[PDB]
């Protein structure tokens, strides 16, 4: 896609380029610090992208994971172009976002489908923390190892019972988390995140009873924690 | 030259071997060998200040006259002390080296192994064993200006104790290259520029090379187990590379903490923003570097030889040697001397001190290594100590300026600190920290002085002494210095040990003291 081409130019031009707020601009030392901490999780706010070219809303939701993509291969190719010291260890990455709009539980529907979404939730029971797959091979005769894997856990959260609207039933849904974004879920807490909507891979698509059985799920780019009860 | 007198030493004899040093084992292990070499039986010597002198030696009041001198010299008119001589020679191979005239002539009874370019001592027998009353005194103060100028303004230390015995040997069909290694631990006790001077380090980087890079007496087949012998190399003296991992290297070591400030938070944020640039992984930072995977320790040096070129640490490249038996391991010559004052323990037995000196001259044996586990283990813990005060002291601190030095008192002991030679390593570590950085170096040159807790021995304020950093080689005055309130007032105060720079006083009356000594 040579659309793919403009892209990266105009990220290349701005992690390594932008100044705001009289100079030091975090993304010449978020990187490093990143870096520093060996973390991958090298942050965006999208007030600072608006600030420097809103084009980056629009372009975006006709599949927003290729735009993670077209951030990954940029991330990738400044850390260890810039710190081909780090081509060594861990040589994967992917970014944050916190569009900075509060929207809310309950409204999510036909037509927030897999589309840029920011919203909150509340945490509960879930389960431990376990890994998957992640590549595709097997074969050789004419493979169940040495194939690489991705923690995982499930979520359950809940919405505020302060802003309730006055008995309708609290609710509940169904979300992710994933590796790099896990083992800080715990009960009792809420925390804000960057959220996109979609269904099962493939959620009971058939003739069947008088009604599907199907789901919708959610995973996090980026969470901010909202409780934050020590220093 | 002891080409002729070796050759005397057939008869009755004694090994002694001096007062605390790592030194003695190094020069003597060699020769209580060699004794039984020469079918001669080998006698040897606990010695721990000029006390156990006579208490010793006037056990043995005999003639046995093939007698060595080491660490001492600085002592009397050593027939005026050891009067029980009338022909009985000494031996002297001492490092306790500026020494008076009275000791050397009557040459039937000592052995002149002094021949050095700066003759400017020579009427100090003209002037003292020889002495118109005022002329007399013009010349005797007039040229004091440079003998007082000697032993009544500073103190140092000399050359090897059997790097002389090795000159004798090397010709004499001996290869071991085992005391070669020997003569490095004799060399990094004190000729370490960062204990005590060489400068002609830097061409000993030919001499033993010389000696060895000559010698592969298998130069074509040297490729077994068993004592393979030895290999030069460009390595460090930091703080115990092996057996812990890097990020204890990098808290404990003092040429970081002098040029980096690690004790402190951005020292640690600027350590990781350099491992960054040797993109080291930070588990890999924290596992022993026998521990870690392999091409990052391999690596290692490669880089860090290099790119620390630019951070204000200049001096981490030294010229050194490391080696092994077999395969459990690679020692290093520097990974020895912090394990060797290990055993040095000061404990309240009265077995401690000198049984432990019979163990140590046990240890530097190929067929005694356990032990030297042991005290590997406890060097690190010590280490770490150290901090059990830093911290407590730089930001609290307890620092004292008392004029025109610095002044310093701990008032609580240490089973750690019974042993005293921490009292020079602590100051020669923190002084660096407030007194050298908070502030610019005008107010970090001058020396430092320690007090020591006796909670064990009734209280008697125990001492050593310190100069100012980057300019070492200008020698101590407090080779003089503790004189003073000794010699304004004088309180209760010993000599005892070998050393100048050492002193005992009482519990209670060291004050008045130090405001004579303020001076």
């Amino acid at each position: 896609l040579g659309p793919r081409t403009e892209i990266a130019n105009r990220f290349q031009s701005f992690l390594r380029t932008f100044v705001d707020e009289r100079g030091a601009y975090t993304y010449r030392d978020r990187i490093r610090r990143m870096c520093e901490q060996n973390m991958s999780s090298f942050v965006v706010s999208y007030t600072d992208l608006a600030n420097k070219e809103h084009v980056l809303a629009y372009f975006l939701p006709e599949a927003p994971f290729q735009m993670l993509e077209i951030f990954d291969k940029v991330a990738k190719d400044m850390v260890l172009s810039i710190f081909p010291t780090y081509e060594r260890v861990t040589t994967e990455i992917h970014v944050r976002i916190s569009l900075p709009l509060i929207e809310e539980l309950r409204t999510f529907r036909k037509l927030h489908l897999n589309q840029l979404v920011r919203t909150l939730g509340v945490v509960t029971a879930t389960t431990g923390v376990l890994p998957q797959l992640s590549v595709i091979k097997y074969d050789c005769v004419k493979n169940m190892e040495q194939t690489l894997y991705r923690n995982y856990q499930k979520i359950t959260l809940q919405e505020s019972p302060g802003r309730i609207p006055a008995g309708r039933i609290p609710r509940s849904k169904d979300v992710i988390l994933l590796a790099d974004l896990c083992d800080q879920c715990k009960p009792g807490d809420e925390l804000e995140v960057t959220g996109i909507y979609t269904n099962n891979y493939d959620g009971s698509l058939n003739t069947d009873q008088g009604f599907p059985v199907f789901a919708t799920v959610i995973i996090a780019n980026h969470v901010v924690v909202k409780d934050s009860k020590q220093v | 030259l002891r080409n002729d007198f070796y050759r005397q030493l057939v008869g009755k004899r004694i090994l002694i071997v001096v007062n605390y040093d790592i030194d003695a084992i190094c020069a003597s292990r060699i020769l209580q060998a060699l004794f039984k070499y020469d079918h001669m039986l080998y006698t040897v010597v606990p010695i721990m200040g000029v006390t156990g002198l006579k208490r010793a030696y006037g056990e043995h009041q005999g003639d046995v006259k093939y007698v060595v001198l080491v660490n001492c010299g600085g002592c009397v008119d050593i027939v005026e002390l050891l009067q029980p001589s009338d022909d009985v020679t000494f031996f002297i191979c001492d490092s306790h080296r500026p020494l008076d005239v009275c000791n050397i002539y009557s040459d039937r009874q000592v052995c002149i192994l002094g021949d050095a370019s700066l003759e400017e001592n020579i009427p100090a027998f003209e002037t003292i064993f020889y002495d118109l009353k005022q002329r007399a005194r013009r010349q005797w103060e007039s040229e004091r200006d440079r003998i007082m100028f000697e032993y009544t303004q500073f103190s140092y230390y000399g050359r090897s104790a059997a790097l002389m015995v090795f000159e004798l040997a090397w010709k004499l069909s001996k290869d071991n290259m085992d005391l070669l290694w020997w003569a490095i631990v004799g060399i990094t006790e004190q000729l370490l520029l960062g204990k005590i001077e060489s400068g002609a380090y830097t061409l000993e980087l030919e001499q033993i090379q010389s000696h060895v890079s000559r010698l592969t007496n298998k130069t074509n087949d040297q490729n077994t187990m068993s004592a393979s012998k030895i290999t030069f190399e460009n390595d460090l003296h930091l703080v115990l590379y092996r057996h812990w991992p890097v990020t204890e290297s990098m808290r404990y070591s003092r040429y970081s903490s002098c040029q980096l400030k690690l004790w402190t938070l951005r020292g640690e944020k600027r350590l990781h923003e350099l491992l960054l640039e040797m993109g080291l992984p930070l588990v890999h930072a924290r596992q022993t570097y026998g521990a870690m995977d392999l091409v990052l320790r391999k690596e290692f040096f490669s880089m860090v030889e290099r790119l620390a070129e630019k951070y204000d640490i200049a001096d981490i490249v030294y010229g050194t040697f490391t080696l092994s038996y077999g395969y459990r391991s690679r020692y290093a010559a520097a990974d020895y001397v912090y394990a060797l004052l290990a055993i040095m323990e000061s404990v309240k037995k009265h077995k401690t001190p000198e049984d432990c000196f019979l163990e140590a001259s046990d240890a530097l044996s190929r067929q005694h290594k356990q032990l030297l586990s042991a005290g590997i283990d406890q060097a690190k813990l010590l280490h770490a100590a150290v901090f059990r005060q830093v911290q407590s002291s730089l930001e609290a601190r307890q620092v004292h300026s008392a004029g025109s030095f610095f002044y310093y008192v701990l008032q609580e002991e240490h089973a750690f600190f019974s042993y005293p030679y921490a009292l020079g390593l602590l100051a020669r570590f923190l002084l660096r920290g407030h007194v050298a950085t908070s502030r610019a170096r005008q107010a970090s040159d001058l020396p430092l002085i320690a007090s020591c807790p006796l909670n064990a021995s009734e209280g008697m304020c125990l001492l050593v002494g310190i100069v100012p950093v980057r300019e070492d080689s200008p020698r101590n005055f407090f080779g003089k210095a503790f004189e003073q309130a000794a010699q304004k007032s004088g309180v209760a105060l010993l000599q005892d040990f070998f050393e100048p720079a050492v002193v005992q006083l009482r519990q209670s009356d060291l004050t008045r003291f130090l405001d004579s000594l303020t001076v």
